[PDB]
């Protein structure tokens, strides 16, 4: 690195001074010599082993090229910066061949990142985008290709323009596709592209490719001028839905005229016979070699060698030169691992089954059924993408191929028929049900049960799934309309009682959540005759300790002798997951005695340890010691019985209960922080594998703490619908809502830690130091090293649509900026006391204020924001009732605690069915409105711009309240 | 069970630098979607 | 010589196996197990790095599914806890013991888990077990199903696969590491990218990135621009530690810190009048990281007067700030690395900047009280108090060799630390607490010692029984509820503490547990047993086994347990079964052995099941489990119908059937300590075993490896402690031990020589008068001489000793004169004490004499060889045994008597023993003396003129060494020498005949030539 002579040549321009600083009797004499008369540091021995230092490690010399450069151009004067950059872009022209560094740290990264630092200086952006791309430094080229585009602007449109195409593809190079297709549609002109982009991004795409047809055609002697670019969207996002709808024949014929590798592509995968035309096509697109390229020329080698053409030896040379291609391009991608990197990992698993495949039929002309199990599990997520699927399929058709080709007690493959299947039903799990249309008795009663159902046929249907009973999902899918028959008939009806003990007879025969919900509610339907409690014992264990806290409260009520059945169940086989729960209730209150006598006689130790840890917690309760207030807690782990589970794991799922943290030690800090609240005493707890657990125990809970456990838990029941998806897994959208487990009436623990510094936090720091533009300013002196500043802000805005999405559903009050807490490492954003009440009080949709807004970008506004708040609304809505099936347990708890609320008693028991089927009305009308119209005219969401809209205008803004803080 | 192949010996093929360039801002730039497989190694200026 | 013997069953699959595989069992646990208690504990774990490397692929490793679980769970924690001691990774020792351990996947893999965080320092920094760290990853990937493998790697899945990708690299890079890496992140398919996740380690500005600003003066830029002067800190703190770069790179490293370094401490505000002062967030963690390699630039040379220098220098600055802030702490962060560090050298610097931080501040005040009241010396007390708590093991050392020094210079107020006492005790009981017992012991050596030699410093004061009220009291309601528990230092030293606590300040211990021992029992009783898990069932014995060892305590109501115990006596977690019933039986040996006790529970049948359970223990399936049993009935000696109870499975298994084990015979051996028919009895035992087509096929194979030895000399341990009847079993015994050493073709050793000797403590008379009256007899006389020379036998040295003058008399009274077997047993007993050769002269030249008769027999050409070498090796012993004599008297007129009784044989006398012990007789008025004897005994002319011509090597060499280290003759024989053979007459030298005579006149003339 030739920086290294530069630094030197610009370190002797430092006038290399004295003072160098930052902005009894005898005793005090001898040291006052000491520390000024021989302290005295000249700037000479900083510099001079700085220059001995950097001789060393090349990262000194990018480390100080960055804060030295600013301050050199700083004295570069007016009338000379156009001669200064003519004179750095011909610098940056002059290759040296290659300018063959391509290493750590080089002299390319580190004269791109140290022009960013300083201001005044606006290289090319198609050279930023050639030097950041082929050397490294993407993110030092975001920098710059960010700072042109946003803030002030350049005063010339074909500056602006040739900006952002080079943006464009810098973000298609990195893959993260809500950047690309959020500063298109800002970008944009006509409206049918600001359509179809935005189907695109969802991922509809028969609503996506009408709408480019229907693009062009507005051009083409239309009056409107529609850019250079713009038109290399139309024409090649058409080709990219139509062979993501797999349209292979229509795009045979269109890339036979031009021709070019998208004609080798499509008509080669969808080898033998042909070999000859495909041969000698590759070897003229074949010089200037990429990762797609060599596994064309590497396959027809291999399918060379299955008909003798080619020989083995040839296969394993052009596995390795072909290997050591993709190594170079997983070198120049930046170091996190990424979706920028799921293409290269792709192709890691064509050559591991491609060297595979030239010893499965080398050996050709009982391992053949090893290799084949091995494949039929090394496929992708279902999640992945409708291309790298088909890669996969069209892949493994060819190879079994040549085996059932060769083979000619059962010798049939029918393997192709396995790989077809399950790529029709991935492609039916994606969307559109059309891709896969066009490639065991008691399936095709269902099949006809169920279509007896969608109609108005009772007894078809009864007698059908009584066919199909006779021969799984159908023993509760005639109970579910059974349930269906009970919804429809009057509150009399009996077939409920057919029902509840339907969906247990396959209840233990995963999804169990999904009907221990509609269990638990119409069992309190009324029940003054309780037959059910007979048919509850005509024949599933663990799938009710989520449902803990609803059970404990049942007892006081009716149907209390078998919602004991069920509690005594669970504290005989899993003590820790009832032990703290049960002892926050502390018949009308006698009952549980019995059970508390149930959780003692059977594990007689583990209930006696599990109360020491209680009562030391109870008893006493910037950095402070635990050993002298909590010193009990230092000697719990020596006298620690067999096993504790760290707390808060059983509210999750993880159903299992194999690989739960258990309490290894306490760590001796009380690390005590003035929160919003006061103080709390936050201990830490080390873990079996060494992550320590920081919890948090609050002294008092008000009388929300047995309601927002129950809030809390409505979203544990989301949140993992929420993974299981596809465009929403693809972006992985955890809701991000922590653990708080009770353990007293009065104290609950929780999971905080260091980082969690909420957004009144960061204001009262600004003053500290002492508008808009406050998160932009903390962000950016915080987050150096602009990968990390550009990763959190990214993590950022996609965690806020998950606290946009929580507020607006299930609409919760005024949020103040000390209820919201941002991490500051990660970005995962969480609120506290989740009140809902579920009526519009006096609000603007959600709070999105704009010293929000600026940090958001105005490009993930559109991209991210604007999406995620639609794509989670769009598998809450179409998972399995999600928006129906658990609401309607999760507010027969909140209008008993409301009429509680606006007066001491309470009314309306047979109107409370009604009560609760109107407000869950209101909360399926809330989600599913939000979705997208189905007709094509609306731009892909329309709904939550339109809310958007309401939140950021500053007349809705400021005549709400007034502590709420609508400024910052 | 399986049972696995080997590296042979330190064998070196070298690349090469060629030249074009492109502009072209959408999503396929080129045949199809990913872009680390479709790019030419390291181009020249 | 342990990498050449395990190299040997690498080379044989064969007769070479079975000989090592029974030790390495041994030479595993023992070497743990002196890892701990070792000066160097690394070559512990260089052994069995050559022993996992040695073999691979081997013949099955069968004894290793036992010893899996405590290697991993000791290698796992101290992997952790090391960090480079000299700077030899030996981090990285321990993770190629654990990845290379040698057995198979399938079942001895599993509960691997404990490999998974060692996987990820051989894969992340480490430069050639890269390639081990991804062998064992390949294997279980492919292996191993998704269903069982997914959630084990879960907590470092996201750490493995960071190290994973810096491995993919192209063709400068390794094409061995980065095309194994592209086949494992391929092998799993679609599991590579279920990790991808919203990254959460961003570095939010850390402390070496802390962008300080120093104003800087440039040319261009006229003003004080500000500049980071630290963009190679994170270079810096990288060479200053490694050995690797050379040593200008590391100098100049340390001038870039320090000098970082003083512009923090000079950039602070001093006082305008201190004297009359007097008179009336993100630094402090980076500062601790520059002051730390301030401290560790003292371990370098040519640069440690210089870091010393402001050392000294910010010691004393950070003194002046507290003492300034009484109207209104990075030093002891950075101290408690310097104690806890490695080398001597940053070690004594933490000494003595503890030192200057005291011996500075009695320099400024003067007063220790008021030194004491709100001086820094106060809080760092309560520093190494604190981190006594800590997580690691080394900063508990800090902790424990900063409060042995703080002990040991602040000794003169000693009344501030009895206000401190039970704050330190139980800071210093903690650290036995939380230790792990792999972990060295020199925390815990010093933490032993500091909490006894303390008690007997800070109580030497107190008065009487009156005063113990509440304070001291709370003391020993410490140390007695952390009596019961595992961990046993922790239980010993609360029992060592407690007696020297009640040895000063003289109480009965039974009367300074008294008002709190009703405390400690409640918990005891309570539970009785089947809860509470065998680490704590020894802990509930052992406060109950002392309790009873007091005066008196507890005289009532032990016995609701001690059927409890009787029934789990009745009855690795193996070493802890077997370590539970061995405390229970010192429980129940102290229930009867102590009077006032047994007389009071003897009204409901309780001694009695305690002795039957004793005994169907006696013949339990171990070892040392029957020593504990065997005290235990030992003790209550001082009924006949269970004695023949006993005796009826005792002589079951002594029935004639040829398969006694080894743990039957030393219970038979047990039980003769507490009829002599099995003499009868057990001779035709062993010669079941004795019979030679059971020897012959041994051969030549090793006795004590062998199997069958060892129960052959367990077998004749128990003569020993047979009847004390006057024993016939002497001449058949031994003649069991000769017909054993012929068929073995083995002479002068065996490992059932030594049973056979302490038979012969028994008895010293009927063994010798076995022995003297079969005593020209070659074969077995050999095997007296070795246990005459044993040091067992000191009741038979005795007998050989005082009845010695008896055995004389057979060399007076032909081929049978056993002038060889004498020799042998007279040098056996003088190499036993050097004081027997002192007063033998008769002895010792009867030897020589009847000696030189055998020279006349055996110097004879009748027969072809009568060089007999018992005959020939007996001068050899003799003449090195009366040189034995010779270095115990001043006196040099006897070695010339030696010659001439040696005349017959062998010329010179023997070399390598004699003409090194003329030359100390030759190496003064007594060198003067020599020659007065030479010319006294030469004109005897009779003696054989080659002893007449051998004073050439005794006179000569007096003389041409004397004038060689003195100047030339400057020291009585000159008025004998001259009288003699200077009148010499015919007859003798002065005649003239040239015959052998000559060879003697040249040592008359080569002596006159040498005094001109």
């Amino acid at each position: 690195p030739w920086l290294n002579q530069a630094l030197q040549l610009l370190y002797g321009s430092f006038h290399l001074d004295s003072p160098i600083r930052l902005s009894i009797i005898d005793f005090v004499a001898k040291h006052n010599e000491f520390l000024d008369s021989v302290r005295s540091l000249t700037a000479g021995d900083i510099l001079n082993p700085l220059i001995d230092i950097s001789y060393q490690s090349a990262e000194t010399i990018h480390n100080a090229w960055v804060v030295v450069f600013p301050v050199a151009y700083s004295a570069i004067e007016s009338r000379y910066e156009l001669e200064f950059t003519r004179a750095l872009v011909k610098l940056l022209f002059k290759d040296y061949h290659i300018r063959q560094q391509d290493a750590r740290p080089n002299v390319i990264k580190s004269l791109l990142d140290g022009v960013g630092k300083c201001p005044g200086l606006h290289l090319p952006p198609h050279l930023v985008k050639y030097l950041g791309s082929n050397y490294n430094a993407w993110y030092g080229a975001i920098k710059l290709l960010e700072e042109l585009s946003e803030g002030q602007g350049i005063d010339n449109q074909k500056i602006s323009d040739a900006n952002q195409d080079a943006l464009l593809e810098v973000y298609m190079s990195l893959q993260e596709d809500d950047m690309f297709y959020g500063t298109w549609r800002r970008r944009a002109k006509y409206f049918e592209t600001n359509a179809a982009l935005s189907y695109e991004q969802i991922g509809i795409w028969d609503k996506a490719l009408q709408l480019y047809e229907a693009a062009q055609i507005k051009a083409r002697s239309g009056v409107f001028p529609f850019g250079e670019s713009e038109y290399s969207l139309w024409e090649d996002h058409w080709i990219y839905c139509a062979e993501k709808l797999q349209h292979w024949e229509i795009l045979t014929e269109l890339a036979k005229h031009e021709g070019f590798t998208d004609l080798l592509l499509e008509c080669g995968w969808r080898w033998i016979a042909d070999r000859e035309p495909l041969e000698q096509s590759v070897k003229t697109v074949m010089d200037i070699p990429t990762p797609r390229r060599q596994i064309f020329q590497t396959f027809l080698a291999l399918q060379g060698f299955s008909q003798q053409k080619d020989t083995l030896q040839d296969v394993s040379r052009l596995c390795d030169e072909g290997i050591q291609l993709t190594l170079r391009k997983w070198n120049a991608l930046p170091q996190r691992v990424t979706r920028a990197h799921i293409g290269l990992l792709h192709t890691f698993q064509q050559y591991v089954e491609l060297m595979e495949a030239s010893q499965v039929y080398s050996s050709l002309v009982q391992e053949l059924k090893r290799v084949l199990q091995a494949w039929r599990e090394r496929l992708p997520n279902v999640w992945d993408d409708i291309n790298i699927w088909n890669d996969l399929v069209t892949w493994r058709q060819h190879v079994f191929g040549v085996i059932n080709r060769v083979y000619m007690a059962y010798r049939g493959y029918h393997e192709m028929a396995w790989v077809i299947n399950r790529f029709a039903h991935v492609a039916r799990k994606h969307e559109m049900p059309e891709v896969c249309i066009n490639q065991q008795k008691a399936e095709f009663f269902t099949l006809k049960g169920m279509f007896l159902a969608k109609l108005n046929a009772k007894d078809e249907a009864n007698q059908a799934f009584a066919t199909a009973v006779q021969i799984p999902k159908a023993w509760a899918e005639w109970g579910f309309f059974n349930d269906r028959r009970f919804k429809e008939n009057p509150e009399e009806i009996f077939h409920a009682k057919n029902a509840i003990s339907c969906y247990l007879q396959a209840a233990g025969l995963g999804k169990t959540r999904k009907l221990l919900c509609r269990i638990l509610w119409l069992i309190s339907l009324d029940d003054a005759a309780g037959s059910l409690a007979k048919t509850f014992e005509d024949h599933p264990v663990w799938y009710w300790i989520t449902f803990v806290p609803q059970l404990l409260t049942s007892l006081s009520h009716k149907e209390a002798k078998i919602v004991r059945h069920i509690l005594i169940q669970i504290a005989k086989s899993y003590p820790q997951s009832l032990h703290f729960q049960l002892r926050t209730t502390k018949q009308p209150w006698q009952d549980v005695e019995e059970i508390m006598g149930i959780l003692k006689t059977a594990y007689p130790l583990l209930a006696l340890s599990l109360e020491s840890l209680v009562d030391q917690l109870n008893q006493r309760f910037g950095k402070a010691d635990l050993e002298r207030v909590s010193l009990h807690l230092s000697l719990f782990h020596h006298q620690k019985f067999e096993d504790i589970e760290i707390p808060g794991q059983y509210l999750l799922h993880k159903d299992n209960n194999n690989h739960f943290i258990k309490i290894e030690r306490f760590l001796p800090t009380l690390d005590l922080v003035r929160g919003s609240n006061g103080c709390y005493k936050r201990m830490t707890i080390r873990g079996n594998d060494g992550s320590l657990h920081p919890f948090a125990v609050q002294f008092p809970a008000a009388r929300h703490c047995r309601r927002e456990e129950r809030i809390f838990q409505l979203f544990r029941i989301f949140d993992d619908a929420l993974s299981r998806k596809v465009q929403s897994r693809r972006r992985n959208i955890s809701l991000t809502l922590p653990i708080a487990v009770p353990l007293s009436p009065h104290i609950r623990i929780l999971n905080d830690d260091k980082r969690y510094t909420t957004l009144m936090g960061i204001y009262e720091e600004f003053c500290r130091r002492k508008p808009s533009t406050l998160l932009k300013d903390y962000y950016t002196e915080k987050f150096s090293n602009y990968e990390n500043y550009w990763l959190f802000r990214k993590q950022f805005t996609a965690q806020y649509a998950s606290f946009i999405f929580m507020t607006y559903i299930m609409c919760i009050n005024s949020r103040q900026p000390q209820k919201i807490h941002i991490n500051e490492g990660s970005g995962n954003i969480w609120t506290s006391e989740m009140l809902p009440t579920f009526y519009n009080t006096e609000s603007v949709p959600f709070r999105l204020t704009p010293n929000i807004q600026k940090f958001i970008g105005e490009a993930g506004l559109e991209g991210i924001l604007s999406v995620y708040i639609l794509v989670i609304a769009n598998s809450l809505s179409d998972s399995e009732f999600d928006m129906e099936q658990y609401l309607s347990l999760f507010v027969r708890d909140e209008v008993i605690s409301w009429f509680a609320q606006q007066h001491r008693a309470s009314a309306q028991t047979n109107q409370l069915r009604e009560i609760v089927r109107v407000n869950v009305e209101l909360l399926t009308k809330r989600v599913l409105q939000l979705n997208h119209i189905p007709n094509s005219q609306n731009v892909a969401t329309q709904f939550v711009l339109n809310l958007i809209s309401q939140a950021v205008n500053p007349r809705n803004l400021a005549y709400t309240d007034s502590a709420w803080m609508a400024y910052l | 069970t399986l049972i696995n192949q080997h590296i042979l010996k330190p064998a070196p093929p070298p690349t090469e630098i060629p030249a074009r360039l492109q502009v072209k801002p959408p999503q396929p730039a080129a045949m199809k979607i990913p872009n680390r497989p479709t790019l030419l190694g390291g181009s020249a200026i | 010589l342990f990498k050449l013997c395990f190299m040997s069953v690498s080379l044989f699959p064969a007769a070479n196996e079975s000989v090592i595989l029974p030790h390495l069992n041994e030479l595993i646990l023992k070497s743990l197990k002196l890892s701990t208690t070792a000066k160097e504990p690394l070559v512990y774990f260089y052994l069995i790095r050559t022993l996992f490397r040695s073999i691979g692929g081997g013949r099955f490793e069968n004894l290793y599914k036992e010893i899996m679980p405590l290697l991993q769970v000791l290698l796992e924690s101290l992997s952790k806890l090391i960090h480079e001691a000299r700077r030899p990774q030996e981090r990285d020792i321990y993770v190629e013991l654990c990845l290379t351990v040698p057995v198979r996947l399938s079942v001895l893999v599993p509960h691997l888990s404990y490999l998974m965080k060692p996987l990820v320092y051989a894969l992340n920094g480490s430069q050639e077990s890269v390639s081990q760290g991804l062998r064992t990853l390949e294997l279980c990937v492919d292996n191993l199903t998704a269903e069982y493998f997914d959630p084990i790697i879960e907590p470092v899945i996201d750490d493995v696969m960071e190290a994973l990708s810096k491995h993919l690299k192209p063709l400068p890079y390794y094409h061995q590491h980065s095309h194994t890496t592209l086949r494992i992140l391929g092998k799993l398919g679609g599991r590579n990218r279920t990790f991808i996740k919203p990254v959460d380690n961003l570095k939010t500005d850390s402390e070496l990135f802390q962008n300080v600003e120093a104003m800087f003066k440039i040319h261009g830029l006229p003003n004080e621009v500000p500049l980071s002067i630290t963009p190679g800190l994170s270079a810096a703190f990288s060479l200053l530690t490694d050995p690797r770069p050379r040593i200008h790179y590391r100098i100049n490293s340390f001038k870039y810190i320090s000098g970082i370094f003083q512009l923090f401490l000079g950039a602070t505000q001093l006082p305008d009048d201190y004297a009359n002062r007097l008179k009336e967030d993100s630094q402090m963690e980076l500062l601790v990281k520059l002051l730390e390699s301030i401290f560790y630039a003292v371990s370098l040379q040519e640069v440690r007067e210089e870091s010393k220098a402001l050392i000294r220098g910010t010691c004393n600055h950070f003194i002046l700030l507290y003492f300034n802030k009484m109207v209104i702490n990075c030093i002891f962060d950075a101290i408690i690395y310097a104690l806890s560090s490695d080398n001597s050298a940053v070690r004594s610097m933490g000494l003595e900047s503890v030192q200057l931080i005291y011996d500075s501040c009695v320099e400024l005040f003067g007063n220790i009280d008021c030194a004491l009241k709100f001086a820094p010396l106060n809080v760092m007390c309560s520093k190494f108090i604190h981190c006594c708590f800590e997580e690691p093991y080394h900063k508990k050392l800090a902790g424990c060799i900063g409060l042995e020094m703080m002990l040991n210079s602040l000794d003169i107020p000693m009344k501030y630390f009895n206000a401190r006492q039970l704050e330190i005790i139980r800071a210093l009981f903690y650290v036995l607490r939380d230790t792990a017992p792999e972990l060295p012991c020199e925390v815990t050596n010093t933490a032993k010692r500091l909490i006894l030699n303390s008690l007997k410093e800070w109580n030497k004061e107190l008065t009487r029984n009156d005063v113990f009220s509440s304070v001291f009291q709370n003391l020993v309601s410490s140390l007695i509820v952390d009596l019961p528990n595992a961990n046993e230092i922790v239980r010993a030293t609360a029992q060592e503490a407690l007696r020297t606590l009640s040895e000063t300040t003289q109480v009965p211990i039974a009367t300074m547990i008294s008002p709190c021992k009703h405390i400690l029992l409640a918990p005891i009783f309570g539970k009785p047993l089947r809860a509470l898990p065998f680490q704590m069932q020894i802990g509930n014995i052992d406060a109950i086994t002392f309790c009873m060892g007091l005066e008196n305590s507890f005289l009532e109501y032990n016995e609701e347990l001690n059927r409890l115990v009787q029934e789990a006596l009745a009855l690795k977690t193996s070493e802890q079964l077997v370590r539970l019933r061995v405390v229970c039986i010192q429980l129940l040996s102290l229930a009867i052995t102590k009077p006032e006790f047994a007389a009071a529970q003897q009204r409901s049948n309780i001694r009695v099941k305690i002795l039957v359970v004793f005994f169907k223990s006696l013949c339990g399936r171990s070892i040392e489990i029957i020593r504990a049993a065997h005290g235990g009935l030992k003790a209550v000696i001082d009924p006949k119908e269970l004695l023949q109870n006993g005796l009826r499975p005792m002589l079951m298994n002594l029935s004639d059937h040829k398969k006694l084990t080894v743990a039957s015979l030393e219970a038979l051996s047990g039980l003769l300590k507490l009829k002599v028919g099995i003499g009868s009895k057990l001779l035709d035992h062993l010669l079941a075993w004795a019979q030679p087509r059971t020897l012959q096929q041994l051969g030549s194979q090793d006795l004590e490896n062998n199997s069958t030895v060892q129960i052959i000399v367990a077998i004749l341990d128990v003569f020993h402690l047979l009847p004390p009847t006057a024993h016939k079993f002497m001449n058949d015994l031994m003649n069991a031990l000769l017909y054993l050493e012929n068929n073995l073709h083995r002479c002068q050793y065996s490992p059932f020589r030594e049973p056979l000797a302490k038979f012969l403590d028994r008895f010293p008379d009927e063994s010798f008068e076995y022995f003297f009256n079969e005593f020209s007899k070659r074969e077995i006389t050999t095997r007296f001489v070795y246990f005459v020379g044993l040091d067992s036998c000191s009741s038979l040295r005795a007998k050989v000793l005082e009845s010695l003058p008896r055995v004389r008399g057979l060399l007076h009274q032909e081929k049978c004169v056993r002038f060889s077997n004498l020799v042998d047993l007279c040098e056996s007993l003088a190499a036993s004490d050097k004081e027997w050769i002192k007063d033998k002269e008769e002895l010792l030249g009867e030897l020589l004499d009847a000696g030189s008769v055998c020279l006349t027999l055996k110097r004879s050409s009748n027969v072809v060889s009568p060089l007999y070498f018992q005959v020939d090796q007996g001068f050899e012993t003799l003449q090195l045994l009366y040189i034995e004599y010779f270095k115990s008297q001043p006196l040099g007129h006897e070695k010339v008597f030696n010659f001439i009784d040696k005349i017959s044989k062998e010329g010179l006398p023997f070399v390598l023993e004699f003409d090194d012990f003329i030359f100390n007789e030759v190496v003064i008025p007594t060198v003067q003396q020599t020659l007065d004897t030479i010319i006294r005994m030469t004109p005897q002319v009779s003696s054989l003129d080659a002893r007449v011509y051998l004073y050439k090597r005794i006179f000569l060499p007096i003389c041409i060494y004397e004038s060689e280290m003195h100047g030339d003759l400057s020291r009585a024989w000159l008025k004998s020498f001259d009288s003699d053979v200077w009148k010499a007459t015919g007859p003798l030298v002065d005649d003239y005949t040239s015959t052998l005579e000559d060879r003697y006149r040249l040592e008359l003339m080569q002596l006159t030539a040498l005094l001109i």
